[PDB]
């Protein structure tokens, strides 16, 4: 969980 | 001359410097959304008296399986007076009081009608097949619930659920946290009421109407300052009724500068961040105010539309959760899949779109509409898609792929 | 002695016989959860004057890459009266109208400064390095909106972005579909107001309370009907006052002779169904009276707390939103894991859980509390755990598989 | 749709 959009 | 703030930087920063609202106390039909500041304790126990569970027959356990009289009926709402005998049983409902001298129910399946009352209704005699078990299919007294065992905790966010619990422990008057009053206000010298019908190089005003509505949807009371006129006079004036009347205040919308002065001399606030290296929302600015030992707090939002809506739900809100009590007011993210390729933006971009779940597919499907070429969909948009900032590897991305999305609204 | 109605059976039935109210007149500021029942047209064009989309000057594109006087500057709310002739050139911003005689805007950093005024800032003269292109750099007259396009269509249901499109427009009153009236009243002779103090044989009423909370929740006006006695004649009292002030009746227990009675031979109503194969919710029954060309429908809802909540948002939440023009009525499923092993019942189960989503883990968690008598957490149940009925095949689930759950709460 | 749940590999 961050505010920052993540991918993998 | 104000520094670009990352992201994160500017999220925790308001939830730090929003401060916790004081307690009241309310009725328990109004603490649908509220967030209980006290511990709650039964002062009753339930049940008050020994039911029974199935329909039949309430015996001795000590007489067994044989055949007993029928001294009578139980009912439901009132106490029985006779007492169980060795050799007698009394008739009883799933509802019903256990009389005195019994121990144990058997279910009418388990036994057999032996004789009729010679005449009219009722029976006297009946034969009973099983040997019961010592509380057998009996809700002993406290069974559920307990004399001053806690039922409710601090800081439960109470729902449907939880207001009937009050009603059945027989607590009408609860302690709370008080809600936040949000003021919204708008500035522009171009802006007229949407009431009003236009007038050369006018618009009308949409921020005021979509932002109240937005504030209304959680649950808060409101108060509409109108449209300000862009001059220090106006705006001071403007800012000093809302701090008087509410504990948050909005407002909306070059042009940048000359707001914050009256917030930084007159009115000697602290500006914590101008700017925001996000897509859109970049003019954010947010700035709290001490007076009295109570913390007032302000949310200027660009003058765009959607860049002021957007801002709302990342910052405003979950700002107000907090101050309503809510131990995690971090919103809601969930994954979903792209329904589009998309082209990343150095800045992390944030856009409305449409949440749907298909037929047995593990994650749901997400629908920009927030584009501006708005796309008529019967449905509101009820999240808020989150892109990644672009990279060394990824400056593209392609359909399916998982992304954050926040949720917004009511699925 | 009431046939066993399957769940998809009883489920469609509800739908299929529950009629859509009419239509009113209401101010677009409470349009929240309403549903259109006309179309929307502007009536205006947006922009109704030429605007700028960057900050820089508005020039003449046929005058070239050449030197320009600066005449004067453009702002909002104020249409320009000066006329840009060739060989000159204007200050403008972002939300300035753009002034006759001009067809293109050229951005700041693509000009140089030549002159500065000797005192008192301002600009002199600059240099236009770049080409423009005709109406480059614009948003013309009804860009965004044309005159008679249609901004909303028949049958979307508003959320906080379509009011605030409904203000841009100039559209302040709206047609929509009326809101349901529900009354709720509770049976049985052992049931006490929450507010007393208990009584031997006696216990508080709870189910009220919660019933009440839940429609709340969706927005519907509520009646409270209080308890009624269980005889005869009080149920026809209630039921008749329930048919004169709301459109739609909900009773709670006392199911296990007076209540399909009086419905059947002295109300002449028309009872659908008496059982229902599900679990909890048994004595669920539903049925609808016509009176004066208008369609009363009627829920009787299961006298435990748990079987009454569930019924609940199973069948009366789905009917309420079809009521008030809802096109699609039916609640939004997704895809979870559970938390704990589970072992099936012939019948189809139904029980409250919390969903939660993990780092980065794409399905939920749903956390199982449906078995009351207590997981005491800080959250409310936002989902209703849908377990499949037992199988040759299929006897067992565990932890960690996919299964269904609906949503109903706001996560 | 379907009221009952049931379940995939």
């Amino acid at each position: 969980f961050n505010i920052v959009g993540t991918t993998y | 001359p104000f520094p670009l703030t990352s992201m994160d930087k500017a999220f925790i920063t308001v939830l730090e410097m929003t401060p916790v609202l004081g307690t009241e106390i309310i009725n328990y039909r109004d603490g649908m959304g509220r967030v209980l500041a006290q511990d709650v304790y039964a002062k009753d126990n339930l049940p008050p008296f020994p039911a029974s569970v199935k329909d039949g027959y309430a015996v001795r356990a000590a007489d067994g399986p044989g055949d007993r009289f029928i001294i009578g009926e139980s009912q439901a709402g009132e106490q029985p007076t006779q007492t169980v005998m060795p050799g007698q049983v009394m008739r009883v409902t799933t509802g019903a009081p256990i009389p005195c001298g019994a121990d144990a129910v058997v279910q009418v399946e388990d036994t057999e009608l032996i004789r009729e009352s010679d005449d009219g209704t009722e029976e006297l005699e009946v034969r009973i097949l099983v040997q019961a078990r010592p509380g057998q299919d009996i809700r002993p007294i406290g069974h559920d619930i307990k004399r001053g065992e806690c039922v409710l905790a601090k800081g439960t966010h109470m729902g449907p659920s939880e207001i009937g619990l009050l009603a059945t422990v027989g607590v009408t008057e609860v302690e709370v946290n008080k809600f936040p009053v949000v003021a919204v206000m708008s500035t522009g010298n171009e802006l007229l009421n949407p009431e009003d019908d236009l007038l050369p190089g006018k618009i009308r005003d949409s921020n005021r109407s979509t932002l109240l509505a937005t504030i209304q949807e959680h649950g808060y009371p409101t108060i509409n300052l109108g449209i300000v006129g862009d001059n220090p006079d106006d705006l001071l004036n403007a800012l000093n009724e809302g701090i008087s009347r509410a504990d948050v205040i909005i407002t909306s919308g070059g042009e940048k500068d000359y707001l914050k002065q009256v917030l930084d001399i007159d009115l000697h606030a602290q500006i914590h961040f101008g700017r925001v290296f996000m897509k859109p929302g970049l003019p954010t600015t947010f700035a709290t105010l001490d007076i009295d030992g109570v913390r007032k707090i302000i949310f200027a939002l660009p003058g765009n539309p959607v860049s002021a809506v957007v801002t709302c739900n990342l910052f405003v809100v979950p700002a107000l959760r907090k101050m309503q009590g809510i131990l995690d007011p971090r919103p809601t993210i969930i994954k979903a899949r792209l329904s589009c390729d998309v082209k990343l933006d150095p800045r992390p971009e944030y856009h409305r779109c449409i949440l749907t779940w298909h037929h047995q597919e593990p994650l749901p499907w997400a629908q920009s509409t927030g584009n501006s070429s708005r796309l008529m969909s019967m449905r509101s948009a009820n999240g808020l898609l989150m892109l990644p900032p672009k990279t060394e590897q990824y400056v593209e991305l392609h359909k399916g792929e998982v992304v954050d999305v926040m949720v917004i609204g009511r699925l």
